[PDB]
RNA sequence: CCUACGCCGGCAGGCGCGGGUAACCCGUUGAACCCCAUUCGUGAUGGGGAUCGGGGAUUGCAAUUAUUCCCCAUGAACGAGGAAUUCCCAGUAAGUGCGGGUCAUAAGCUUGCGUUGAUUAAGUCCCUGCCCUUUGCACCGCGUCGCUACUACCGA
RNA sequence: CAAAGUCUUUGGGUUCCGGGGGGAGUAUGGUUGCAAAGCUGAAACUUAAAGGAAUUGACGGAAGGGCACCACCAGGAGUGGA
């Protein structure tokens, strides 16, 4: 299901060019499920993501 | 997917892709030691619009056509071809029977097996897969002639590597290789 | 799609193969395109065919106008080998249909192409 | 030799008449794109003008292998370019013209200037390179024959 | 290394045994053993090194960092097509 989700931060830049940068995710269903995920360019503290799902998440580890 | 109608017709109408893909098959022909003064019996693999499988025709080969793109096939039906056209993916696998063609040759496709986009088998699975299959549906003795763009020396010892692991022998051609705009690299194989 | 191109495909499903071979042949659409005669080139074919699966891939096309085993010769009798250039290179499937008697499947051939995907 | 102004040239150019040995005179350096109207209407067409045939005028000892410029006529390829690859962070790239320079004419070369004005990211070590730090050919499972000559064996 | 010391300032008694490396512990003979093999034991020839301790700088197919659009990414303009 469509997930809106608040950005908190900007972890680093993971990939091979500098090119995912690295985004923990609050939800907007106001659910305190903070995972980590990555975006592709430019998001700063204080955004919102369209997380097509929440069970398919970054790396941990 | 990458081509379209409108691309395949621009790739196929253009002069200098015809001419450049022209002298690239017939370099490909001079390698082939086993069609060059013999009659043959050939696969061409990845064969587009038929520009490489036209110079086959010429020096009296009989030949089948293995492409992945509708558009490149559909644009091969209005060329007057007189191989067989096949809409395959090379990386499944080469279906036909042991020891069907005398040679295979590629113009310009191999290094699409380094791709994954289609399919969710590794590159490094098509890639054997590939090698595993055209060793077996040529003949004992048979003959392979790529020419083929790597992005990277890495890329070249991979496909090296799978074509040795699969039982082939030869060797990498170079031609023109102090100019890196206009060198071009031919895979060079044989069968047990 | 040639009819001597039928000798020379399989089934692609990883499980018939290497049984695979020969698929079954129907036609819904067939044509005769003009093709040079070699007679040197259709003997030279002979010991690259499977003729088993030759003479089944005709019968399921409707033909029994083949010889029961493989031939050889001179190439002096233009008679059979007129006939074999006839059936080989120049009948061409435009529409039709490939079954593996084995996986079930059912693979076309159209404007006159195999395709051999899943 | 940079030109203004006037006269004569359908177009390149002549003829008379000054300033300027120079932020002055050319110079207010009066430009191109841009804009507003007109025509064309998606095709090898009026796009592209190459490729040439007739002339005309300058530069010069000397234009024939077209010096250059102009005026008719000619109108090919080219339908967004494959493999691969160059340059690119804000008055930037890109569109677009103006002056210097070998200099008789010679300018798609080079050397600045302005005008119109963007996309994307402000990251990384994968690819390309570059700079530092640390660290230290033993062996095993290529062979067949032929006739002649020569060395060393065994020997009826 | 407390003996691998009291050794050119060379002598306490006494047994075995080594003379470059290969050929070689092969031959051949004797001897023991049921046998495999054990003990003793050559030479022809070949080679200028084989070896023993300790001792240092280049390449890493060794690893970490760091920088760059004469690197990449996101992209623009493209060139390469006529």
């Amino acid at each position: 299901p469509i997930k809106l989700a608040r950005v908190t931060k900007v972890l680093g830049r993971t990939g091979s060019q500098g090119q995912c940068t690295q985004v923990r995710v609050e939800f907007m269903d106001d659910t305190s499920r903070s995972i980590i995920r990555n975006v592709k360019g430019p998001v700063r503290e204080g955004d919102v993501l369209t997380l097509l799902e929440s069970e398919r998440e970054a790396r941990r580890l | 997917l990458f081509y379209d109608e409108t691309e395949a017709r621009k790739y196929v109408r253009n002069s200098r892709m015809i001419d450049i893909q022209t002298r690239m098959a017939g370099r490909a022909l001079e390698l082939l030691y086993l069609p060059e003064n013999k009659p043959c019996y050939l696969l061409d693999i990845g064969c587009g619009t038929g520009l490489s499988g036209s110079y086959l025709s010429d020096e009296g080969h009989y030949w089948v056509g293995l492409d992945i793109s509708p558009a490149m096939l559909d644009e091969a039906v209005d060329r007057e071809i007189e191989g067989d056209l096949l809409l395959g993916d090379m990386g499944q696998g080469i279906p036909f029977k042991p020891g069907t063609f005398d040679g295979c040759i590629s113009i310009s496709a191999v290094q699409w097996l380094c791709n994954a986009n289609k399919k969710s088998e590794n590159p490094a699975k098509r890639l054997y897969c590939f090698f595993a299959s055209l060793f077996s549906v040529l003949v004992r003795g048979s003959r392979a002639v790529l020419q083929l763009y790597p992005e990277n020396s890495e890329q070249l010892e991979l496909i090296t590597t799978q074509a040795t692991k699969a039982g082939f022998s030869g060797g990498m051609v170079v031609d023109y290789p102090n100019s890196a705009k206009a060198k071009k690299f031919y895979l060079c194989l044989f069968s047990g | 799609m040639k009819l001597l191109t039928h000798n020379l495909l399989s089934s692609h499903v990883r499980g018939v193969g290497s049984r695979g071979f020969p698929l079954r042949l129907q036609a819904t659409e067939v044509r005769i395109c003009p093709v040079e005669f070699n007679p040197n080139f259709v003997a030279r074919m002979i010991p690259k065919v499977e003729w088993s699966a030759f003479l089944e891939a005709a019968d399921n096309l409707r033909l029994i106008q083949v010889p029961k085993g493989p031939v050889e010769g001179y190439e002096e009798n233009e008679e059979f080998l007129r006939t074999m250039h006839h059936l080989l290179l120049e009948v061409e499937v435009i529409e039709g249909t490939l079954q593996c008697p084995e996986s079930g499947r059912m693979f076309p051939i159209s404007r006159g192409i195999p395709n051999m995907l899943l």
